[PDB]
RNA sequence: GCUUGACUGCGAGCGUGACGGCGCGAGCAGGUGCGAAAGCAGGUCAUAGUGAUCCGGUGGUUCUGAAUGGAAGGGCCAUC
RNA sequence: UAGCGGCGAGCGAACGGGGAGCAGCCCAGAGCCUGAAUCAGUGUGUGUGUUAGUGGAAGCGUCUGGAAAGGCGCGCGAUACAGGGUGACAGCCCCGUACACAAAAAUGCACAUGCUGUGAGCUCGAUGAGUAGGGCGGGACACGUGGUAUCCUGUCUGAAUAUGGGGGGACCAUCCUCCAAGGCUAAAUACUCCUGACUGACCGAUAGUGAACCAGUACCGUGAGGGAAAGGCGAAAAGAACCCCGGCGAGGGGAGUGAAAAAGAACCUGAAACCGUGUACGUACAAGCAGUGGGAGCACGCUUAGGCGUGUGACUGCGUACCUUUUGUAUAAUGGGUCAGCGACUUAUAUUCUGUAGCAAGGUUAACCGAAUAGGGGAGCCGAAGGGAAACCGAGUCUUAACU
């Protein structure tokens, strides 16, 4: 239109909200735990006699019913990585390039740089092009452009081959090096 | 874990193309002399499991 | 992601208690109670929106029958006397005249006792 | 099309039940376990096969035959195979390259699944009856 | 009186069972008996006389046979 | 899966394939040539870490306020907008952060180079015996003695030793393959009492450690051992000079501090049960799940000047709590003194069905590689063919000598 296929198919919101789900599940640490009742600190001896007291039967001073007693289940270290089908990863990409292109949100260049690793510069740059939150992506990774962008929160620099669904649907605006474009193009074919 | 094969079930129902279950009849191992011919014949060809209990089979035999 | 129950539960039995009010005794402090209360106040309630009807009913009869046998006519034979006269007023507007307008209410007695008579 | 303008398709994301959170929910009290008995109670229920002390079905009913080791190292090639090997000659190792039958496998036959457009050499393979004459139809050899 | 149909392989269809099963069955193939022949015979007027599976035994059958040829063991059929 | 298995419950390989990581050696002995190879040990250097540190950008005005970091206005730094603190929320106030530097002394590591052991290389050899194997008893092998190979050995025995021996799942032959009865060996692997940094759809004081606090304490127990409760004034103590009642009390009232003291130390918020004081209405001729439907009166408010609303509720119809368990409960069956807080269908993996999405006669990868949620990796798995116990045949196949 650069391919039909991946830069003017239509947004399949169904297959874009599964991979934008699973990439924030692959972000989740799982790291986390509760005490059962084995794990809770204290004797296995059974608080008082089976019968006769008058009180409700107790087994263990660790049973969940009880105050300090273990958490009945007790979580576990989990992994929330989902599993995304590769084609259905692809296909989400594509839906959301060409919703980007849709809606003129990506923006093509030549060539994006800037001379020294100074913030003011890239800054500046942005500015004159009515930019303020956008991802770059360039064809390869450059030390100037990813120094002076570290400090701009707004603004995120990538290469061609770091692009995920997330980025693409977060930054309000996304600029591509032409040569960026015919990566990313190879990698969706 | 994986689920365990009923061995007992496998050594007796071999599941067949519609993903019902043949098997063998029973009352022809032995005490054979007192049965007609014609009982005895209509035993030897495997029988199709019955819907009732295709549950139970099935149960058994999650890698048929 | 632990959830404490504490502010929720406060306004379940805020709403229950709010509706206890006037009710003796624990029913009106006690959560326990109060609902209980607030539950069978309620199967009342349902239970005598149908009652109601009955009772009105069953009042404006007894001051129809009341004005009619002053006017000399029992209630059964008067509101025959109606239906025969095809007068269509209810027991409740018949009721009110018998009590606010007995010249009309004697003049529902005369047109009955015509359409019997 | 933002993060917080993504839905999923309708249908796909269906509540899960949660037993015992009140009248309303249906699922109340018991849980859908009904009434006491074995299978009301945590970890209850009776094993696989179990028929309550019956002889079961599969003991009741008498085991048959053998397993075959020969099986598990034959295969079945269909005509629709043939042409997905490299150099038109369907050998047990060109199969085995082309990843239509495993490594271990020692014998196999073509059979008539599917359909052949291409003279193919078929060498070392059994062939069926149908296979054959769909193999010499498209201008192929079955050599043995 | 003469005989071995108390046959072997099957079986349209049906009955009766939760199921495992159990029952009735014309007809088809092979081979048989009795009858001049039509025919009849797959036990007995019928309905009880019974025991799943496992394990193992015996006979048959190169179906299988852990390098290969055998064998063992297993399978299948008959039977205990 | 193959198998094992009161062939029950269950137990459960290997071959082969894909990966991580890879590394080979020595003695059973002399001779020749010599100490040459390679790791050890103990020094000197050499870099490079560690154990203190150093520098480290840029903001003001005005509004609200007790206080400004907030609002508003206009600036500036950014390889630094990680984070923390500061009288409310700070890139620019402070401490940091990015980044760039630093060691007198000790020491980890990687090398370079002495010294002391160490012996490389070649030819000639040699080639682990109470052992292998066996009988008996056990045990281990996925394999329960089974037709049971193989391993270990308590007991009793007992070879051949390279022209020999072991194994190839009873056993034999053939063939193939390996060389026991001596030993050493990095990496990939396991773990965290402990140290540093960093992270969390982890907890937030009945939670999270038993322990946020002087907690393994108090306390209990002869002892082993058991084992708590208990966090928050304020920005700053400015923690209330002084006066008054009181016992030179407790406690309080003023005063003063503070934005606030109804933040006063029994201190943020300050729920509920529970207990009071005040006011309105009702209530001392009246029988019961205490409400509900009807309803007068009284009090207090309000916009037809009217009714209306709020509280109360004389009188009157109806009316035996809830849960549980049951054929059935007001039941004199069960459970609950009340409140508050906590307290029960989860998680992992496998499997099937449904929905939904992708791709489609294909679909999908696992480990792993990759800083890479990408990309690579198709080893596999499922499916497109079934029938038969099986050989095997195959849109058929099995059955049977053969099928109507
Ligand atoms: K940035
Ligand atoms: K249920
Ligand atoms: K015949
Ligand atoms: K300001
Ligand atoms: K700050
Ligand atoms: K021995
Ligand atoms: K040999
Ligand atoms: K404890
Ligand atoms: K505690
Ligand atoms: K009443
Ligand atoms: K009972
Ligand atoms: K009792
Ligand atoms: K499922
Ligand atoms: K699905
Ligand atoms: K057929
Ligand atoms: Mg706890
Ligand atoms: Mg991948
Ligand atoms: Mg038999
Ligand atoms: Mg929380
Ligand atoms: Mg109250
Ligand atoms: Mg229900
Ligand atoms: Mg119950
Ligand atoms: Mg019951
Ligand atoms: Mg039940
Ligand atoms: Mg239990
Ligand atoms: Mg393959
Ligand atoms: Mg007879
Ligand atoms: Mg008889
Ligand atoms: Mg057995
Ligand atoms: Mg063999
Ligand atoms: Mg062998
Ligand atoms: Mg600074
Ligand atoms: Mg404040
Ligand atoms: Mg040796
Ligand atoms: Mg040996
Ligand atoms: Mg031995
Ligand atoms: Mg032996
Ligand atoms: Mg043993
Ligand atoms: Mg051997
Ligand atoms: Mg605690
Ligand atoms: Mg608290
Ligand atoms: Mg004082
Ligand atoms: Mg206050
Ligand atoms: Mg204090
Ligand atoms: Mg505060
Ligand atoms: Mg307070
Ligand atoms: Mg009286
Ligand atoms: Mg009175
Ligand atoms: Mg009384
Ligand atoms: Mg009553
Ligand atoms: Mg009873
Ligand atoms: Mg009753
Ligand atoms: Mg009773
Ligand atoms: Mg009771
Ligand atoms: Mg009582
Ligand atoms: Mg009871
Ligand atoms: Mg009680
Ligand atoms: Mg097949």
């Amino acid at each position: 239109m650069v391919s039909e296929t991946t830069f003017g198919r239509d947004f399949n919101e169904a297959l874009v909200h599964q991979v934008v789900v699973a990439y924030a599940a692959g972000a989740r640490q799982g790291t986390r735990a509760q005490k059962t009742r084995a794990e809770v600190t204290g004797s296995g001896k059974k608080p008082w006699r089976q019968k006769g007291t008058g009180r409700a039967r107790s087994g263990s001073i660790k049973s969940p019913i009880w105050r300090s007693g273990g958490v009945t289940f007790a979580a576990r270290p989990q992994d929330h990585s989902q599993k995304v089908n590769k084609k259905m990863y692809r296909g989400a990409l594509k839906s959301i390039l060409s919703e980007l292109v849709r809606q003129d949100r990506l923006i093509v260049v030549e060539k994006f740089s800037v001379e020294a690793p100074k913030t003011k510069l890239l800054a500046q740059k942005l500015k004159d092009m009515a930019l303020e939150d956008v991802l770059i992506i360039t064809g390869e990774l450059d030390e100037n452009l990813f120094l002076a962008a570290r400090n701009l929160h707004k603004v995120d620099v990538r290469d061609a081959t770091g692009i995920d669904p997330v980025s693409l649907i977060a930054f309000d605006k996304v600029v591509m090096t032409a040569d960026a474009v015919k990566q990313v193009e190879e990698m969706l074919a | 874990p994986k689920i365990k094969t009923v061995r007992g079930a496998a050594k007796r129902f071999k599941k067949t193309g519609k993903g019902g279950f043949k098997h063998k009849h029973a009352n022809l191992r032995h005490i054979l002399t007192k049965k007609a011919t014609k009982r005895k014949r209509h035993l030897r060809p495997k029988a199709m499991v019955s819907k009732g209990d295709l549950g139970l089979v099935i149960a058994c035999l999650p890698y048929a | 992601a632990r959830v404490k129950r504490g502010v929720i539960a406060r306004a379940r039995h805020k709403k229950i208690l709010k509706q206890a009010k006037g009710y003796y005794g624990a029913r009106s402090r006690v959560y326990r109670v109060a609902f209980q209360a607030v539950i069978k106040a309620g199967q009342y309630a349902y239970r005598d929106r149908r009652q109601r009807k009955r009772q009105f009913r069953q009042l404006w009869i007894a001051r129809i029958n009341a004005a009619a046998r002053q006017n000399g006519i029992s209630y059964s034979k008067f509101i025959n006397g109606l239906k025969k006269a095809s007068v269509e007023i209810d027991r409740k507007i018949l009721a009110d005249i018998a009590v606010f307008d007995k010249v009309a209410f004697t003049a529902l007695v005369e047109k009955a006792k015509a359409a019997l008579a | 099309m933002r993060l917080n303008t993504l839905s999923p398709a309708e249908g796909s994301k269906k509540a899960g039940k949660r037993l015992g959170r009140g009248i309303g929910s249906g699922l109340g009290k018991t849980g859908g376990r009904g009434h006491k008995g074995q299978k009301s109670r945590s970890g209850g229920g009776v094993r696989r096969g179990f028929e309550g002390g019956q002889m079961p079905l599969y003991r009741r009913l008498p085991k048959f035959g053998f397993t075959s080791r020969k099986a598990a190292i034959t295969a079945e090639i269909r005509l629709s195979d043939l042409a997905k090997v490299e150099g038109g000659v369907v050998d047990l190792n060109t199969l085995k390259a082309a990843n239509i039958i495993g490594i271990q496998i020692e014998f196999a036959k073509v059979i008539l699944a599917g359909e052949v457009t291409t003279p193919v050499t078929v060498r070392g393979l059994r062939v069926t009856k149908g296979a054959r004459a769909a193999i010499e139809a498209a201008g192929g050899k079955i050599e043995e």
